[PDB]
């Protein structure tokens, strides 16, 4: 061995809500566990999250796990993999009340209990009236959740390589994932963190676009690594673009925004929203809204002023006193971000990239799958994958706003609790070899060698652009399959692509770059899923193939790394609690 | 400890408020300072008093104060226990210095 | 508009002792960017420039910097608040801590102090509730001003006291976090937190100097939170 | 061995931490002018003519600046030390307004009774 040889039960790559509730789990279940992170745990984009966890506790209101597994299962317009939903809505409250035993400081109803407030795609009795189900803490819920999971590792002693950028999986002879290599940030030393368990939590990849709500560091390293590797990615095509992002910043404001009364007016100060979705409104799925806002604006009924092309979220008629007390986060931000005090005058927002329904396809208990010749599933052997990252699939062609916090906890937590049974079922994985490990640092060494090439900013910049344009709200054919041409030169540009900064102390070029590998691999995957749905679903949506279509389409889409090219997985539709909800039409 | 340190720091403070206030009382009203009214003043058993629970409160007060000073400027061990040293004695002596010169008037 | 910037340098495999190096950079006349913009263009230009951050929303707390000798965060300062005809904007390390690289601190003892605390819920398991713990609006009023830090640490290294004794004081950002659990309805270990907090120096080398409150780049006042720990110190061993 | 910036030329300090430096270096004086004010004490005390000794020395330009220095410390000493001990006791918000405001008016307060003092001595 050249490298160190940091040996652990599990691996766990993120510390973002699902690996610090995996690793918390993984921990106390007796196993060692390495949890590492390429930023400090609590700078992780959970800090971020604003509105809340979208879990049928019944404080408001009377509520019902199966009426938050329909407005699930038909926000995910019928792609969501009906028993892991089922599982996730199930199982939500006792994991969220776990949570707030921890110490979690959720904002409270007059009688002690965790405050819910209404958001996008919740309804009582299987689509009737407009439910309440979001616990929060002001609309800083995401914050509070990672500081009190950081608090937890803590306490219970969690082994944390902090600033560790992750570089590689490392396989054997056999196929399996047996650990992966890590670049040190501070010292640039490289390692292979090797382990039964490779649990995959790197969260969401935003800065594939232009403009995103995501944090810089949201580079879908996860899906870079699963398809260097070999393991396919699921769904790729299914992009959500937020309704209310900060138009000119990208910035994220809250559906909380809407659901605490809050709406959205178009140039004439029409509520649209009525037009568009007549029962939910501006609570209507995200999708939705988010081509409402952009149809408003195509045919030239959106404001304009120094934020560009946008519509108007009033808030005012809310008054100072609930504004500042459950929504004080985005007072800041549209204070800061837009010059616009939401007390007197409206936010300018426009739809914006901000969460990947795709990535590695995952069982309940956080086991990676492949597909084998026949297109049966196959278990990768040593991979597991919770949180963004993962396409389990809970969230289909389109997530509701509050089940990303919920299904970070529920399965972050399921792996762990899974984790011994998965090890047994899998066997003894057999040792990586001196060039197994080797394979897993080509892409760094490429990177150091490389003096005279490309300049990575330029790709980057290009690469971003052509998402923008190619695979935004509105896709078109044409501009779909010229996109991905425009992908595979810059992919070609970017193995030329030059490091400058040689250093070893705290080199976050050389981090960047490396980002890049992985913003690069997460946009040819979309580009080529979404040219290959012909149909629109969800967030996914098409002027060629502009209907549903439950015939053809009604299944997972399936990007396959060796080949490059593209197949289909089955939806799971056998819950076992209740009886599947069958595909019909899907109107707000 | 801390608590013991801040509340000791604030009684004398107390008692140290109330002895300026008592002698700048005597300054701002005496008049003519001959050596008549001046040893007339220190004379007084109130005047003998005050001046020696104000030399002990001193003697707390401004240990506790330069010890935060030092423990603040002064890492080395041996440098910063010598000029420990240095104020402790020169607060006694002060005190001592104080009984000397009121038990002479 | 030409911008102009003094930036602290310093790689251990290259530099003797740090150093200050100018930067240049043409910025749109009818537009305010953050600085953490301008860091960013900057480093397109000087790719060896490193600093910290992730959210550019003012949450992460990645990076607290010393700017023209007040810290904050880069990514909600605009240029326009730093910007003065003939001065250069000064971006320097947090104070304090030891220097990685360039901009980079070891926020090392920043965290001990945080752990010191024991920055989580205590609850002795008695009494349990049904569901959740039952906290009354009242009780969760409590913790605001408190839960939301972001452990930037722009207070901590801003405190003298702080910068004396790193590794005895608290410091404000961690005293703040003892406070949000020293008042949380549902800790239990009140009395046993108290007691790790009675020394001469974890709390009581806050002397007011109130540093800490003029930086937070949340609003927050760690001054007062350490003014009710003393309270509470006081009534406990007093 | 790793740098740190600690360059105090480098940073601002609110009108709050240079109240408070003051305070630190008003009490290391104080703590020497005891010393000072004893030794005068005693040499006014010993005799008529330690008395008169004593009245020659505070009439050297001098001293009576020494002496002013030592009240304006002393004054200075004071005056912070009843505004801390009013944020203690919960009389004086904890607010930085607050703390600039107060920080303000010690000063204001201070320079007042160092004026006195200059009469006291003059
Ligand atoms: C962007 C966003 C998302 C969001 C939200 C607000 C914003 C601005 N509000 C939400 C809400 O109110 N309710 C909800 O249900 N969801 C909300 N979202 C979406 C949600 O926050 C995110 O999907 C979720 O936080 C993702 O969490 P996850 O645990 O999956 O991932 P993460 O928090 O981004 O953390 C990733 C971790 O991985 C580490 N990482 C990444 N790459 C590497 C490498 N290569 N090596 C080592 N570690 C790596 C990161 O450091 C991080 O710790
Ligand atoms: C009489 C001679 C005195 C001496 C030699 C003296 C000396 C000192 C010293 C060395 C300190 C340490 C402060 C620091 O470094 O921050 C201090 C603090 C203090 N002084 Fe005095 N002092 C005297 C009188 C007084 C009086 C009359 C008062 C009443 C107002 C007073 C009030 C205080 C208070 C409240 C503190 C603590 C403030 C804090 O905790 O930051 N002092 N003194
Ligand atoms: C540590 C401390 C002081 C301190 O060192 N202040 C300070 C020093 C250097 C530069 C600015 C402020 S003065 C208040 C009492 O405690
Ligand atoms: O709108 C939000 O608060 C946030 O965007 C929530 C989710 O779930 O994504
Ligand atoms: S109290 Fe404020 S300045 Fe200090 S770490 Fe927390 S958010 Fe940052
Ligand atoms: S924390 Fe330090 S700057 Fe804060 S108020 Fe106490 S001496
Ligand atoms: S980058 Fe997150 S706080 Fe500045
Ligand atoms: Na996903």
């Amino acid at each position: 061995m050249k490298l160190p040889v940091r040996e652990f039960d599990a691996v766990v790559i993120g510390a973002g809500g699902a690996g610090m509730r995996a690793a918390l789990q993984i921990s106390q279940s007796g196993q060692t566990c390495a949890l590492l992170s390429k930023v400090f745990p609590t700078r992780s984009h959970t800090v971020s999250a604003q509105g809340g966890i979208t879990v049928a506790l019944g404080n408001t209101h009377e509520d019902n796990w199966e009426w938050h597994m329909y407005d699930t299962v038909k926000g995910s317009d019928y792609i969501g993999d009906q028993d892991a939903i089922e599982y996730m809505c199930k199982t939500g409250p006792e994991a969220i009340l776990e949570l707030e035993h921890m110490g979690l400081p959720f904002s409270r109803l007059d009688d002690g209990r965790i405050y819910q407030r209404p958001f996008g795609g919740q309804s009582k009795n299987f689509g009737g009236e407009q439910a309440a189900r979001t616990a929060a803490a002001a609309d800083r819920t995401g914050h509070a959740l990672l500081h009190t999971l950081y608090q937890q590792n803590l306490k219970n002693h969690t082994t944390i390589f902090s600033e560790w950028y992750a570089l590689d999986l490392v396989k054997n002879q056999d196929g399996a994932v047996v650990g992966c290599t890590a670049l040190c940030i501070e010292t640039g030393e490289v390692v292979y963190f090797k382990a039964r368990a490779t649990v995959l939590a790197t969260g969401g990849a935003g800065r594939i676009y232009q403009s995103t709500t995501n944090a810089h560091i949201n580079t879908g390293d996860g899906v870079g690594m699963a398809i260097r590797a070999g393991v396919p990615v699921q769904d790729m095509e299914m992009w959500q673009f937020h309704p209310t992002g900060i138009a000119g910043a990208g910035v994220l404001v809250t559906e909380g925004c809407r659901g605490e009364g809050g709406y959205l007016l178009n140039k004439h100060g029409e509520r649209f929203m009525e037009r568009y979705a007549p029962n939910a409104k501006d609570l209507a799925g995200r999708d939705v809204v988010a081509r409402s806002i952009m149809i408003e604006i195509r045919e030239g009924r959106g404001c304009d002023g120094p934020w560009g092309p946008h519509a108007k979220l009033k808030l005012d008629h809310l008054g100072k006193e609930v504004l500042e007390s459950r929504l004080p986060g985005i007072l800041e931000l549209s204070r800061t971000f837009a010059h616009v005090d939401p007390v007197k005058e409206p936010i300018p927002v426009i739809p914006t990239c901000h969460y990947m329904m795709g990535g590695i396809p995952t069982k309940v208990t956080g086991q990676a799958l492949t597909v084998n010749e026949k297109g049966e599933d196959v278990v990768v052997p040593g991979l597991f994958a919770v949180g963004e990252i993962a396409c389990v699939s809970v969230h289909g062609a389109n997530r509701l706003g509050g089940n990303s916090l919920l299904d970070l906890v529920v399965f972050g937590r399921a792996a762990g609790l899974h984790l011994q049974e998965s090890i047994a079922e899998q066997g003894a994985l057999r040792d990586a070899s001196e060039s197994d490990v080797e394979a897993s640092l080509d892409r760094l060494n490429r990177w150091n060698n490389n003096r005279n090439g490309e300049d990575p900013v330029a790709i980057r910049k290009a690469l971003q652009e052509c998402m923008q344009h190619n695979f935004s709200v509105f896709r078109e054919g044409d501009a779909m399959a010229k996109g991905l041409e425009q992908l595979k030169v810059i992919r070609e540009r970017l193995k030329n692509a030059r490091l400058d900064d040689t250093s070893s102390e705290f080199n976050t070029q050389r981090v960047e770059c490396l980002e890049l590998d992985n913003l690069m691999e997460t946009a040819y995957a979309t580009a080529v899923s979404a040219n290959f749905r012909t149909e629109s679903r969800g967030a996914h949506s098409r002027f060629d193939f502009p209907d549903r279509d439950d015939e053809n389409w009604l299944c997972h889409s399936l990007y396959l790394p060796e080949s490059e090219s593209m197949t289909r997985r089955s939806v799971n539709m056998e819950p076992k609690l209740r009886p599947a909800f069958p595909p019909k039409i899907r109107t707000y | 400890n801390g608590v013991h340190d801040f509340i000791l720091v604030r009684a004398t403070a107390i008692v140290l408020t109330l002895y300026i206030i008592y002698m700048v009382g005597f300054f701002a009203t005496s008049g003519e300072l001959t050596y008549e009214v001046w040893i007339g003043f220190f004379a007084s058993a109130f005047t003998k008093v005050f001046t020696l629970l104000a030399l002990f409160s001193i003697l707390i007060h401004a240990w506790i104060g330069m010890w935060q000073v030092l423990t603040d400027y002064v890492k080395p061990l041996a440098l910063r226990l010598m000029l420990q040293l240095v104020i402790v004695v020169a607060l006694v002596v002060y005190v001592i210095y104080g009984f000397v010169v009121v038990w002479g008037v | 508009m030409r911008l102009e910037f003094s930036i602290y340098r310093y790689n251990p495999d290259v530099d003797d002792a740090p150093r200050m190096q100018d930067y240049t950079l043409e910025a749109d006349e009818g537009r305010d960017m953050m600085l953490l913009d301008a860091l960013i263009q900057l480093k397109e230009k000087d790719p060896s420039l490193s600093f910290r951050r992730s959210c550019r929303e003012g949450v992460c707390g990645s990076d607290g910097l010393n700017m023209n000798g007040k810290n904050g965060l880069a990514c909600i300062t605009p240029i326009s608040a730093l910007n003065q005809p003939g001065k250069k904007i000064v971006i320097r390390p947090l104070p304090g801590l030891p220097v990685i690289r360039d901009l980079v601190v070891d926020m090392g003892q920043f965290y001990a102090q945080y752990e010191k605390i024991k920055p989580y819920l205590l609850n002795n398991g008695q009494n349990p509730p049904a569901r959740e713990h039952l906290q009354m609006p009242e009780q969760r009023e409590k913790l605001d001003g408190l839960y939301e830090c972001i452990l930037c640490a722009c207070c901590s290294t801003s405190c003298p006291s702080f910068w004396w004794n790193p590794d005895k004081f608290i410091g404000p950002a961690g005293l703040l976090a003892a406070y949000r659990f020293l008042i949380d309805s549902r800790d239990t270990e009140t009395d046993s937190r108290l007691d790790g907090l009675s020394d001469a120096f974890s709390v009581f080398r806050c002397h007011s100097i109130m540093n800490c409150v003029s930086v937070c780049p949340k609003g927050l006042n760690p001054t007062r939170a350490i003014g009710h720990i003393k309270s509470m110190l006081l009534q406990r061993n007093a | 061995q790793r740098p740190v910036n600690l360059d105090l030329q480098t940073i601002r300090f609110p009108i709050t931490a240079i109240a408070s430096i003051l305070h630190r270096v008003s009490g290391v004086i104080t703590f020497v002018a005891v010393g000072i004010l004893l030794w005068l004490l005693g040499t006014s005390l010993s005799s008529p003519e330690g008395f008169e000794q004593a009245s020659a020395i505070m009439g050297s330009f001098f001293v009576k600046f020494i002496m002013w220095g030592i009240l304006t410390a002393l004054a200075y000493m004071v005056v912070v030390g009843i505004r801390h001990m009013m944020m203690d006791f919960g009389y004086l918000e904890e607010t930085f307004e607050a703390g600039k405001r107060s920080a303000k008016i010690s000063f204001v307060i201070t320079v007042v009774l160092s004026l006195l003092a200059g009469v006291l001595v003059w």
